[PDB]
């Protein structure tokens, strides 16, 4: 019947949902549990490279709170 | 440095591709098949005779067209104008001479193909 | 175990895939194309093998001569023949290309189509019914699933 | 990545020899293509992202129109490629050698004044608004719509004539 | 322009981008704006050949930030000393200078 | 004739509602009551920083911080 | 003042139309058959095309 | 670690296409009243892989007439093509987050024109050259509308950044503002993607085989991979610009899930229509597309850039 | 800056050297022209960028217009001279030697 569409489109729909979690995972564990900074602007490039140069490890997502 | 690793690697796979399918097979090369195709028959004449084209004149007009897409493309950084009542009426002005000229080529029968 | 093992398994996969997966070129002469069609119909289903028709030569693999093979078109057939690439399966349908069918004694009628090219599989009738095409087809892929081609090399 | 912007644009040289020497039209619309990704890449490197993806664009409709074109007119029964005419091969080879030996000539003669293989890269973009918010090509482009206005009514009229001229002409 | 219409008119249809330092988008100065300002109200007024010899020190300057060929060749210099003096291992560059830094926010 | 415009809108009806929706975009933007208040959220979005202005003694209407009474006020925005 | 390089000169017509020699107009021809899938099966319609 | 989610961006898209082969052909056969493949391993699953060994094991053919060259590159641009389109787009956070997305996806769909006119004109036969001025025909047709069609949405969406079409449609789909502008989009899709109705371009009636007649083996396997990897894409494009997924910060995962949903249905629905309707001669093709649409966008483009201004909703640059 | 500016000149002579050599075909020509206005568009627009000149941006994308406009005349001029003279090379355009 019908129903024997469904196996192939199962994998299609598994094989069509890897990519974007995947990338998000990625991007929070490459990142430090944040997901990836978006510089549209040289202003946010600018903040993102004064954090970097504060973190004193030069990475930008590792952050300083007022304890600093 | 992310766009180009991609990208490369999107060609790298390609061309590994290519290779295997050239590499892999069992070749037995002869005239025959190597001869174009035509439905059964050996061909006539040559397929690099000239090829009369009946749109040439859509075709012309296409390249106009897409310049004057690209004098739209502008349009979502243009609205955050404080100008707005001159950027709407020019972008008024551009649509509306496109729509004229396309009804022009309309009226001389010109998206009409030649026979 | 050894390396013919591993070159057995490895001819096995070949022929798996290219028995899975062949192609028929839609050619059709005669009566005979009215049963290919049925056989391509609903009842049976070729796509249901993995058979499915494709249209140019270069892109065959079997090729179903269906119908009478006159002297005018013979040489069309053999072009189309050399014409797809390798390995390629030729299927003969119908008396009117196994031998000369209906019309052997005639003077336009080429005597069987294996004349003109080296034949697989012969599937008798007039028209064969769908039915046995399809049998025929079976048999093509068993052929096909003995083969032997890369334990013959390593041997070589 | 110091030498990026000089092999693009000596990539960019060597695209527009080729186009220079005139193959067969169809070789010459794809060499004319590469050039067109290449300056854009050239102009994404300054910093300008409009601008080198608007090239591409244009020039992708461009050059296919030029196909349907030299195909249905400008074709021999043997097109002509770079490798086709030991002429057109030697002066290709020539060109490229030629160049690069000029390259050296002048980076020799003067280190500073034109070519500077020492410190390539150094000065490619001089200035930034690092706290800046627009700076992107775009809204330069944009003004034609607020400001430069006298500009976009003659580009306009240009392609509106522009379609009456060849309605004409192909009468 | 040979037919002064716009100035006739009072209308500056392409007047007001003729140089750098004209208004540009949201206030974005561009390269060498104040030296372009310089030069222009230094040469208006006078005509243009007296301004070829007076307004001289306004235009070098504006070329100098424009082109920058005198600094390109100041880098080099000292670029090529610094080799010198490293292929005769007389210098060392400092540690900032060698990419080790106290990182300033 | 609104016979023509019948029979267009029964044949080549493609043609009529382009004409129509031209005829709308524009005539609403002189119609609509909301135009006036585009102007104003473009000037209002602050994209450059407010440079300060001497404070001379001779500046009633400016303000000296930003939470003064004083200088533009965007509830107008803020409920618009 | 004639020269011997253009004593083959003519004078231009007297209408800007010049008499030229009529181009001959080839036509492409093309098998469409047998072996197509719109062919019937045993047809060699060779066709006579422009575009 | 970008090796990895290159790796996890290629194989499940790469996977996907072969497996929408058997779906396109399994869907035709229960529409058309046949089971369509269901031997080659359970239900047919195994089909894919069987027919791709096959091809990339069949011979490779080097025809005395063509082009090498060119023959050669046109098949692996195809390819490459199809697969660096997926890299930008945004699912919900893109491998590679342009500014100006929606820009690249344009111009490399319409690089991936000159694939079809290369190898036509480098197979240096009769019907491969009609393939080829067909294509060229269809690309004069779709782009034009296309592009406008995209600058009509953008008007609402702010910016040319995909990523962006997400915080836009956080509340409402992109479809309910502008339905008019969505189908002249799905269709101009159909057409670019050389699918039918407007399957032209390599019309098995008319011509046996477009572009790809003299193609066999390898290259053609790659000019089906892209043109199924094309497919995929152009629903997915539709599902983020229209047909808005939901996005929740905290659960992204959900994004995920619904594009993936709404992207599988519109691709079967291209298979729906393929099976359903015939086929445009590429002139009706043309005339429909400069004649009907091209009037209706132009007039919704000149709609949208009014109704900003007279409603006060111009988006947020940024 | 100006390796990349001399560089692009180069590119914009040789273009204008294949222009000024014929060579049989006349689409070939109007090809070179195309190379030497995409020189020009390039060496326009990184000026423009260098400078921050947001001010002169617009002025490439009119570049661009015009020459477009120019090409599809001249494609024009070509239909015409292929319909007459049977193909598209220079030779027999020579009519009005005298
Ligand atoms: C004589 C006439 C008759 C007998 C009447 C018979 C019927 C006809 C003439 C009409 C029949 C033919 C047609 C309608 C066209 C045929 C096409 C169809 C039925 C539907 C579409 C199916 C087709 C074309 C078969 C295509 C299947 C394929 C597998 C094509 C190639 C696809 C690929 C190579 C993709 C595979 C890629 C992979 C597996 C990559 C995986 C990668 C990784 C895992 C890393
Ligand atoms: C995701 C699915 C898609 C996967 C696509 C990739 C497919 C990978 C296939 C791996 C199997 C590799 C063996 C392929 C052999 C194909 C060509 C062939 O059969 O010739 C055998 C050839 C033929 O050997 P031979 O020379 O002794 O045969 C006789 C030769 N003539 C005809 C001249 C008399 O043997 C090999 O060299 C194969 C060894 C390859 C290792
Ligand atoms: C783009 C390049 C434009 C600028 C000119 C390139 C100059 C370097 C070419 C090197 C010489 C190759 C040649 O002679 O051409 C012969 C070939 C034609 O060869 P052919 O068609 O005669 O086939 C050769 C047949 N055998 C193998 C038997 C001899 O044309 C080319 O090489 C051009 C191919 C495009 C090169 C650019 C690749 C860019 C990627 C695609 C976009
Ligand atoms: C067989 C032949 C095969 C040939 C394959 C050819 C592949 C071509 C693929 C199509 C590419 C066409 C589109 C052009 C590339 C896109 C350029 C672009 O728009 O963005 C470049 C990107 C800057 O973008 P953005 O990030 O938004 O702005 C800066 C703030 N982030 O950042 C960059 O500057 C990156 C610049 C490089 C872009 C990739 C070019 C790769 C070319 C490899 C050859
Ligand atoms: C300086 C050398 C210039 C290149 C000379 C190429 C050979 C030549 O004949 O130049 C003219 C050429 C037209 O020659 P052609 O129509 O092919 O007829 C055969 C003539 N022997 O016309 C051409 O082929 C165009 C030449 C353009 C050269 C541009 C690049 C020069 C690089 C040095
Ligand atoms: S074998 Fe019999 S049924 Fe088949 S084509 Fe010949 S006469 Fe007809």
């Amino acid at each position: 019947m019908w129903f024997e569409i469904l196996p192939g489109l199962a994998i299609m729909g598994v094989c069509l949902v890897i990519p974007g979690v995947s990338t998000a995972y990625i991007h929070k564990f490459t990142n430090g549990g944040k997901e990836k900074r978006v510089a549209r602007v040289q202003y946010q490039w600018y903040l993102m490279e004064r954090d970097r140069r504060i973190s004193g490890v030069n990475r930008y997502y590792v952050s300083k709170g007022l304890e600093n | 440095m992310n766009l180009y690793t991609v990208i490369f690697i999107n060609i790298l796979l390609s061309l590994t591709l290519i290779l295997v399918a050239f590499w892999l097979p069992q070749m037995n090369l002869y005239s025959e098949k190597a001869n174009p195709y035509e439905c059964g028959f050996d061909p006539t004449s040559s397929a690099r005779l000239p090829f009369s084209m009946k749109f040439f004149l859509v075709a012309i007009t296409f390249l106009l067209f897409d310049l004057e897409i690209a004098l739209l493309l502008p349009l979502p950084w243009a609205i955050q104008t404080i100008k707005t009542s001159t950027m709407m009426i020019m972008a008024f002005i551009l649509v509306t001479i496109l729509s004229l000229g396309l009804a022009y080529e309309w009226t001389q029968k010109g998206l009409e193909w030649t026979e | 175990s050894r390396a013919e093992y591993v070159v057995t398994k490895l001819d096995d996969l070949i022929n798996w895939a290219r028995r899975s997966s062949l192609w028929p070129m839609t050619f059709g002469l005669a009566c005979c194309a009215v049963e290919m069609m049925h056989m391509a119909a609903p009842r049976y289903d070729m796509d249901r093998f993995g058979v499915v028709f494709r249209a140019s030569p270069r892109q065959a693999d079997v090729m179903i001569v269906a119908g009478t093979l006159t002297n005018k078109m013979a040489p069309a057939l053999r072009k189309v023949y050399d014409q797809m690439p390798e390995p390629r399966y030729v299927v003969s349908m119908g008396s009117c290309a196994n031998g000369g069918g209906y019309y052997h004694y005639s003077y336009s009628v080429v005597r069987g189509c294996d004349r003109i090219v080296p034949v697989d599989i012969y599937v008798p009738g007039c028209p064969p019914t769908a039915e046995a095409l399809l049998y025929g087809i079976l048999q093509l892929q068993r052929k096909i699933k003995r083969e032997q081609k890369l334990k013959i090399w390593y041997r070589r | 990545m110091n030498n990026y912007i000089f092999v693009l644009s000596s990539l960019f040289l060597v695209g527009c020899l080729g186009l220079a020497l005139k193959p067969s039209p169809i070789y010459g619309g794809l060499g004319l293509i590469v050039s067109g990704f290449v300056g854009c890449l050239m102009v994404l490197g300054f910093g300008g992202s409009f601008l080198g993806l608007m090239v591409f664009l244009i020039y992708l409709g461009g050059m296919l129109v030029v196909f349907g074109y030299t195909t249905a007119m400008a074709t021999e029964e043997y097109p002509e490629t770079w490798g086709s005419n030991w002429l057109i091969l030697g002066f290709l080879v020539l060109g490229v050698i030629m160049e690069v030996f000029l390259i050296c000539v002048l980076n020799y003669y003067d280190e500073v004044g034109v070519i500077n293989l020492d410190g390539l890269g150094d000065w490619l973009m001089y200035e930034v608004d690092d706290v800046g918010v627009m700076l992107e090509g775009g809204i330069g482009v944009a003004a034609m719509y607020s400001c430069a206005t006298w500009m976009m009514v003659v580009a306009g009229w240009s392609l509106f004539a522009g379609i009456f001229i060849i309605i004409e002409i192909t009468r | 322009p040979f037919l002064d219409i716009q100035k006739k008119l009072g209308i500056s249809l392409d007047r007001h981008f003729m140089f750098l330092s004209a208004e540009q988008p949201y206030k974005n100065a561009a390269r060498c704006h104040a030296f372009e300002k310089e030069w222009i109200e230094c040469a208006h007024g006078i005509g243009g050949t007296r301004a070829k010899k007076e307004c001289k020190i306004e235009f070098d300057d504006f070329e100098e930030c424009l082109l920058r060929y005198k600094t390109m060749r100041r880098m080099h210099d000292i670029k090529k000393q610094r080799e010198k003096l490293m292929k005769e291992g007389k210098y060392t560059p400092p540690p900032h200078h060698s990419g080790r830094e106290e990182p300033r926010p | 004739i609104s016979a023509f415009l019948k029979n267009a809108w029964a044949k080549e009806p493609v043609l009529v509602v382009s004409f129509s929706v031209w005829g709308l975009a524009i005539i609403m933007p002189m119609i609509s009551p909301y135009t006036k208040y585009a102007s104003m959220i473009n000037k209002a979005t602050p994209y450059n920083y407010p440079v300060p202005v001497r404070d001379d003694g001779n500046m009633p209407d400016v303000p000296s911080h930003p939470q003064d009474p004083l200088g533009p006020s965007l509830d107008w925005l803020k409920n618009l | 003042y004639p020269s011997k390089e253009t004593a083959h000169w003519k004078p231009p017509p007297w209408n800007d139309v010049d008499i030229l020699k009529e181009k001959a107009v080839t036509n492409m021809t093309l098998n469409f058959g047998p072996q197509h899938p719109a062919a019937h099966g045993v047809l060699r319609l060779v066709l006579e095309l422009s575009g | 670690m970008f090796f990895i989610n290159i790796l996890t961006l290629l194989v499940p898209i790469l996977i996907a296409m072969a497996f929408l082969t058997l779906v396109e052909r399994k869907i035709l056969g229960y529409m058309q009243l046949r089971k369509g493949p269901n031997i080659v391993g359970p239900y047919g699953i195994l089909q894919p892989f069987a027919d791709a060994m096959k091809l990339f094991m069949k011979e490779p053919m080097r025809p005395l007439t063509t082009s090498m060259s060119l023959f050669i590159i046109a098949p692996t641009l195809s390819l490459t093509l199809a697969l660096s389109l997926w890299v930008p787009l945004p699912m919900p956070h893109p491998l590679i987050n342009l500014n100006l997305g929606i820009l690249f996806i344009l111009a490399t769909s319409s690089l991936s024109v000159y694939s079809i006119l290369w190898s036509g004109w480098a197979s240096n036969s009769k019907y491969s050259l009609f393939g080829a001025l067909r294509a060229v025909a269809q690309t004069i047709s779709y782009e034009v509308t296309m592009a406008i069609i995209l600058l009509s949405v953008l008007l609402m969406n702010g910016s040319y950044s995909l990523q962006t079409l997400i915080t836009t449609q956080e509340h409402m789909w992109l479809l309910l503002p502008a339905w008019p502008m969505a189908m002249m989009w799905f269709i101009s899709t159909l057409a670019e993607t050389n699918r039918a109705p407007f399957d032209l371009t390599e019309g098995e009636s008319e011509l046996v085989s477009g572009f790809n007649v003299e193609y066999a083996a390898g290259p053609f396997a790659l000019f089906f991979m892209a043109e199924y990897t094309n497919i995929i894409l152009m629903n997915a494009l539709t599902t983020i610009i229209f047909l808005g997924p939901l996005y929740y910060i905290n659960l992204p995962e959900l994004y995920s899930t619904n594009f993936m949903m709404e992207a599988l249905l519109l691709s079967s629905t291209f298979l729906w229509i393929r099976a359903s309707y015939p086929r445009f001669r590429y002139d009706q093709l043309m005339h429909l597309l400069w004649k009907n649409f091209l009037p209706l966008t132009l007039a919704l483009c000149m709609w949208h850039i009014s109704l900003p201004i007279f409603t006060a909703g111009v988006p947020p640059y940024m | 800056m100006p390796s990349t500016f001399f560089n692009l000149t180069m590119a914009f002579s040789l273009s204008l050297l294949g222009t000024l050599m014929f060579r049989s075909h006349l689409m070939s020509t109007l090809l070179c022209l195309e190379g030497m206005v995409l020189s020009l568009f390039i060496m326009t627009s990184v000026t423009s960028l260098n400078s921050n000149s947001m001010s002169s941006m617009p002025i490439p994308i009119t570049i661009l217009v015009f020459a477009a406009c120019e090409a599809a005349v001249g494609l024009a001029l070509l239909v015409k001279v292929s319909n007459t003279y049977g193909t598209d090379y220079v030779q027999n355009l020579n009519l009005l030697q005298c």
